[PDB]
């Protein structure tokens, strides 16, 4: 590309909110290369948990910061200075050398993270301090790059923590910070599937803990620790994480092929429950419960697909198969999440709208219906209403999966859901010229990976037109106060924002080297415990949705 | 644990939730 002032403007935005962080999310109280997850955009000051007691703790908590991490790696490549990544080691190395338990496991998480004055270890959730993830998707290949024997460790110490059955693959949330580490935690043999192909849509009864949102960080490290680390010392990864990814695609249902959202339930183990409202899995299958009066054997929590179950599917983890196929030159991989996004959207998809039916996985429809019982998935009452998302999000598998297996129906899809975005038209076929709309207003992250994506596989110059043009509204819009934020009026800002790798991949696009950027997972974080006067509170609310 | 929570899709209250 031909390089201009506006293209440099929006790389000093970047520059300018990691300079703040860098600066502003240092403790003046006790200084280390730690940073905030947060910085008060008033005061300037990085955010505090409030406990009950109404003690205080600055929060460092690492697993909110992989994408600063991912942006810091990003600046260097755009720029080809290597301040920004020598940096990223430099807090990575002190982290990696501090704050890790002797089990391998690292004090970070849904329930756990470093007071970043004191360097005392926190527990949010009074007598839980445990080690959580959700679709956090940490950055392995740079974790890596700075400690391999320390990122080996953590990879083995996740699974040993958290499997707490080697036949059922029962994942558990919490993991202990005393679960003893194993060296040779994936040498054990990998064992016959449970699941009974003739019995579906009812799936094999155990503890039922094989949500996908345990199960996709499991896979994604199972399969880093194969990639990343000699033979020996990852014996056996690859292997597990094949068996674990297979689970969910064995379960799929048998007649639309529907991807499921997990491969067990939860088997009636006590009674009676206290009401309709006390869903503690202990009491049995909780779409059963809910939905089983009326909708028989599909109504069991796997062929559940709203509820934003099909997100975690169709989004998240869809993303994590695509890289893993594209990293491995995987085509089983490959085809197994296109036939998964291509038979969800047979069912779910109205290309009318553009919106998102609330479905079973045998494509029944929930769409308008308000729940007969309290339960699980909502109140009596509650109405589920076809959805579409506010940003591009399902979009970029779409287009990700397109750019590894050219399927026809993928490009009607993208062309569809692009015309509902306000994008313009794409045209029949990925030789068509688009018709892009330079003036869309509302744009997003996802805007400009789904654009550069279209460009990859295109080479049509346009997607880059449209996605500067985008770009340029992005920082406008978000960049407020010196950081990036969803909304002007929020007081707090995340330092794990997004915006910055989204405008670095784009930098790097118009200088050809895109293929170096960390790519984009979809990986996120949170804390969850007791927030001043709030008993069951996420950092999500509590801090980053304040106004100013 | 103590205090007993779930960890389902669409709990954590994102800004993207309607
Ligand atoms: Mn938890």
């Amino acid at each position: 590309a031909d390089y201009t002032e506006q293209d440099a403007m929006r790389v000093q935005a970047v520059k300018t909110y990691i300079d703040n962080v860098l600066q502003e999310g240092r403790s003046q109280i006790k200084t280390t290369p730690l940073l905030a997850d947060g910085i008060n955009t008033t005061t300037r000051k990085p955010v505090e948990w409030i406990y009950p007691d109404g003690r205080t703790a600055t929060i460092s908590n690492f697993a909110n910061q992989q994408n600063f991490l991912r942006a810091l790696t990003a600046m260097s490549v755009v720029t080809e200075d290597q301040r920004y990544q020598l940096e990223a080691v430099r807090i990575t190395r002190y982290f990696m050398d501090n704050f890790i338990a002797d089990n391998g496991l690292f004090y970070w998480g849904g329930h756990r993270f470093v007071n970043l004055d004191t360097l005392e270890l926190e527990g949010p959730q009074n007598k839980n301090s445990v080690h959580e993830l959700k679709n956090h998707y940490p950055y392995y290949p740079f974790l890596y790059h700075v400690d391999p024997h320390a990122t080996e460790r953590y990879i083995k110490a996740f699974w040993q923590a958290h499997v707490e059955d080697w036949q059922s693959l029962d994942m558990g949330r919490h993991g202990s910070y005393s679960k003893n580490y194993d060296d040779k935690v994936f040498h054990r043999p990998i064992p016959a599937s449970l699941v009974d192909q003739s019995k579906l849509p009812i799936m094999p009864e155990t503890k039922g803990l094989t949500f996908i949102n345990a199960g996709s960080d499991l896979i994604y490290a199972a399969y880093q620790l194969d990639w990343l680390a000699p033979s020996a010392n990852a014996q056996g990864s690859a292997a597990w994480g094949q068996y674990l990814m297979t689970q969910y695609k064995l379960a799929k249902h048998p007649k639309t092929g529907a991807p499921v959202y997990q491969f067990t339930s939860p088997k009636k183990r006590e009674w009676p429950p206290q009401s309709d409202k006390d869903t503690n899995s202990k009491y049995g299958d909780r779409a059963a419960r809910q939905f089983g009066p009326e909708l028989g054997n599909i109504a069991r929590e796997g062929n559940v697909l709203f509820k934003s179950n099909d997100k975690s599917i169709v989004f998240n983890n869809a993303l994590i198969e695509l890289h893993l196929a594209e990293q491995r030159n995987d085509a089983a991989i490959r085809e197994q999440v296109v036939d998964a996004l291509l038979n969800f959207y047979r069912l779910a998809y109205n290309p009318e709208n553009g919106t998102i039916k609330p479905i079973f996985s045998d494509g029944t429809s929930i769409e308008g219906i308000p729940l007969a019982r309290d339960g699980y998935y909502g109140p009596k009452g509650r109405v589920f209403n076809a959805h579409k998302p506010k940003t591009e999000e399902y979009l970029l598998p779409i287009l990700r999966a397109y750019r590894l297996q050219a399927d026809p129906e993928l490009w009607q899809l993208a062309a569809n859901m692009t015309h509902h975005y306000g994008w313009g038209s794409l045209g029949n076929d990925a030789k068509a010229k688009p018709t892009l709309n330079m003036q869309l207003s509302s744009v997003s992250p996802m805007t400009l990976f789904s654009a550069i994506e279209l460009y990859q596989i295109t080479q049509q110059p346009e997607y880059l037109e449209f996605a500067r043009a985008a770009a340029d509204k992005l920082v406008e819009k978000r960049f407020v106060r010196g950081y990036f934020l969803a909304n002007p009026r929020y007081l707090n800002a995340s330092i794990d924002a997004i915006e910055p790798l989204a405008l670095l991949t784009l930098d790097a696009t118009l200088k050809g080297k895109t293929a170096q950027v960390a790519p984009y997972l979809s990986g996120s974080g949170y804390i969850h415990g007791e927030f001043a006067g709030k008993e069951n509170a996420y950092d999500t609310n509590e801090i980053y949705k304040q106004t100013r | 644990h103590h205090h007993h929570h779930h960890h389902s899709s669409g709990l954590v209250p994102r800004g993207s939730h309607a």
